[PDB]
């Protein structure tokens, strides 16, 4: 018989496609997996296949948000049948965004210690989810980076962010990753840009 | 804002097919499907198919399944329809639209304006020329080492713009004159071409295993091009 | 060298369209004509039309002039024929041929080595759901409450979806999963139902909304619509 | 009436258009112009349309080269149609190609006061005829060009020059044109590619 298929993975970057992997074990003659879904919580089926970690995909319009939906990966060999433990996913707990832009890092006028980022959110990106961020910062010498967080709601359409706290006439390096609120999957780092905070603490 | 724009009206004739663009803006091109659905005139709606642009993926409606090609360029976010066999029932406005939401998909949330292809005779840079080619003989058995003439005729002066052409049993035909008698490159020089106005006749000097195959004879004055009917050339 | 491979054989029902393929390499693609030209099994050799790839100018034989479209994309050097309105007549080796003698234009000089297209009776979500609505007319003034009703052949759960289409426009969502309301819908616009039986009621009936009514599920494809409720004024 | 056509000019960029051109005249109301085009040594004849130098285009498979054409213009206006003279031309005589691309600059081993040019000819190049061509150079201190012609034939496969009498260890910058024998119009130049000439008089 074929391996148990185990160690299953999901990922669904948002608008694009929904990849599950696992661990195949041992691969001894052709083996057939078969990824059985269940979504639109339990009232449609889906199949992806592939063959001899392994890797299958899923696409739009098979795929709604938000959405509970399970996942089986049954191996078929010459010697016969295997299925997996069922698996129970929340989409939205595992969607991934492409990075922000950044396109402005620069200071409000007459306040110290102080810069503000302004940034446009991922092109593709579900309007319905609250966001959450990360921002990175170091000085330009500096080889640690700092983070801080913030969540922005779904409603709300400033997209800035007040970064206090610093040191005043200094150079910072910036990026910036977000994800919907319910995620565990953050964007991959925004490109760095850079700012200078004004002189003086009045 | 999210726009659907699609091409003008079209009229075809009844066997024809027709290609419908569809430009899409105002937001990512490849992160949305693209459907296609059609109204016959006071009629209902009809889904033809449906493409995802990220990935080229078609899923098209069995009513239509050898006709329908639905097709999406990323650099110029534009889907495209097209429809083949045209048939007068084909009568319809055609639509593109987008399934834009995100807990109802295979819904259709926003819709081009719509583009009528109408199905009829009233539908529908060529040379005009009408010149009949016909062979003589049509088939004729001989020995290796024979001298052959093969004749082709013209239904009007065509000056000396006859091509000749063998084929082999099996094979694409191969060009042995053009002019009337301008040997094409790597023909052997036992062959030949003359004649001019209508009457051309190629002659093979000494004919060779190879040389027992079929030959052409084609004007090339203007369009429409036309063949002769050909002459088998068997062995004895 | 020069070369032109074509794709390979297709096998088609009459009445459907075939597209084959002709890749060109060892030469500059836009700099000569491709032409094509078909032979049935056992008769003669019949020219088809041209392209002239560095403008997109077609010559078609009349004879198939409705039925034949000749394309070509640079990007890949590759020429296409499609042949549309398939019979069996048109069963035959499809050839390309490029026209390559300076001093002898219309001369076909290199062959592809030709594709067979044998048209026969020989030649995805699977669903299989229909959409009835009830009535296909009906008659109201302003002010009236009206319902439409649809039925689904088969359980689709809430996946229903309803739309309005005014005279001359194209249709508007109104409703999905069968009591959701699109964007910018009028609240006196509500659906229900569930399973096989589904409604859309307007609860005040407004000048705006004398039009075509549309059902449909969206529960995999294929999709089908039922056949309409025109609300027309008293 | 309109005025007559004249001026009439054209080139044949091998392989991609016959463009002809002239001086249209008074533009006194539209006026539809027609290129009647007389080709294959008067065998076949073509035409072109265009509206309001004015301009138009034929196109492959309606050219034949080498070939002697006729072109008349017609220019038509509410008053009625007025031709040009007759204007008679060879092909061969206006065909221009694209330039030619330098591969490789570098003397022959051991041979002094010398460089080989090797190069292609331009991607569409009519096999048929015999081509001309011209070798500018200059060392890199020059700001001035010397030129040098020289043909190949048809049937000459090697696509070589030896450019003789250069300065001893110096750096030149090349660039190379052709054309078909019989024809007046120039490639552009090719892109520059330089070398350098080794040491020494003597051949070793
Ligand atoms: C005929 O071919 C010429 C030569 O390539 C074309 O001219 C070029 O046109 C492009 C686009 O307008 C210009 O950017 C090039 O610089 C032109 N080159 C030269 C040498 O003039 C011309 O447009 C073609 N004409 C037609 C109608 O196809
Ligand atoms: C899914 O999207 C990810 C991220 O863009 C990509 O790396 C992956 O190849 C995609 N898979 C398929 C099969 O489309
Ligand atoms: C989906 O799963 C979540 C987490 O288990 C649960 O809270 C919720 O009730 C489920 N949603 C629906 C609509 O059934
Ligand atoms: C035609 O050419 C002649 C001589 O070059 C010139 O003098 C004349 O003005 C031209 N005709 C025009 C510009 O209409
Ligand atoms: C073409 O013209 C040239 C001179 O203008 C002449 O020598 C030649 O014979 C002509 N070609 C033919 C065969 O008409
Ligand atoms: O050599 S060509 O350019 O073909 C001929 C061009 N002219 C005739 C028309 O202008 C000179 C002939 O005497």
């Amino acid at each position: 018989l074929p391996a148990k298929p185990e160690n299953i993975s999901c990922v669904y970057y948002y608008r694009k496609n929904l990849t599950c992997t696992w661990s195949p074990g041992k691969e001894t003659s052709y083996t057939q997996y078969t990824v059985k879904r269940t979504y639109a919580f339990g009232e449609k089926h889906d199949n992806c296949t592939t063959n001899s970690r392994a890797s299958c995909s899923f696409f739009l319009p098979r795929i709604t948000i938000p959405d509970n939906y399970t996942i089986e990966v049954e191996a078929e060999n010459g010697d016969g049948v295997i299925k997996s433990h069922m698996t129970y996913w929340r989409l939205e707990n595992i969607a991934k965004t492409e990075p922000p832009k950044i396109f402005r890092v620069k200071p409000v006028l007459g306040i110290k210690r102080m810069i503000q980022i302004e940034w446009i959110k991922p092109e593709l990106a579900p309007v319905s989810s609250d966001l959450k961020y990360t921002l990175r910062f170091r000085t330009v010498n500096s080889t640690s980076w700092m983070e801080v967080n913030f969540a922005k709601n779904r409603k709300d359409k400033n997209q800035t962010y007040n970064l206090t706290g610093l040191q005043p006439f200094t150079e910072y390096v910036i990026a910036l990753r977000c994800a919907v609120k319910e995620s565990k999957f953050w964007s991959d780092w925004s490109q760095e840009k850079m700012g200078m905070t004004e002189e003086g603490t009045s | 804002q999210v726009q659907l724009v699609q091409s003008g009206a079209e009229v075809k004739k009844p066997g024809a097919s027709v290609k419908v663009s569809c430009k899409a803006s105002g937001y990512t091109f490849t992160g949305y499907i693209m459907n296609w659905v059609r109204q016959a005139p006071g009629q209902g709606l009809e889904w033809m198919g449906l493409i995802n642009p990220y990935n080229g993926g078609t899923d098209y409606n069995p009513q239509f399944q050898d006709r329908v090609t639905i097709t999406a360029d990323k650099s110029t976010s534009t889907a495209y329809m097209e429809l083949s066999s045209l048939r007068s029932e084909d009568t319809a406005v055609y639509y593109c639209a987008r399934d834009g939401y995100d807990d109802g998909p295979y819904t259709l949330e926003t819709w081009g304006q719509g583009t009528l292809v109408t199905v009829s005779s009233g539908g529908g840079g060529g040379g005009g020329s009408d010149i009949q080619m016909t062979q003589s003989p049509s088939s004729l058995s001989a020995s290796v080492g024979d001298r052959v003439t093969i004749t082709c005729q013209a239904s009007e002066d065509i000056y000396s713009f006859v091509a000749w052409y063998q084929q082999k049993p099996g094979k694409a035909p191969k060009l042995l004159i053009y002019n009337a008698q301008t040997e094409a490159q790597g023909v052997p020089s036992r062959f030949s071409g003359s004649g001019s106005g209508t009457d051309f006749t190629l002659t093979i000097s000494s004919l060779q295993p190879e040389d027992f195959a079929t030959y052409y004879c084609q004007h090339h004055y203007d369009s429409p091009l036309t063949f002769g009917g050909g002459t088998k050339v068997e062995i004895k």
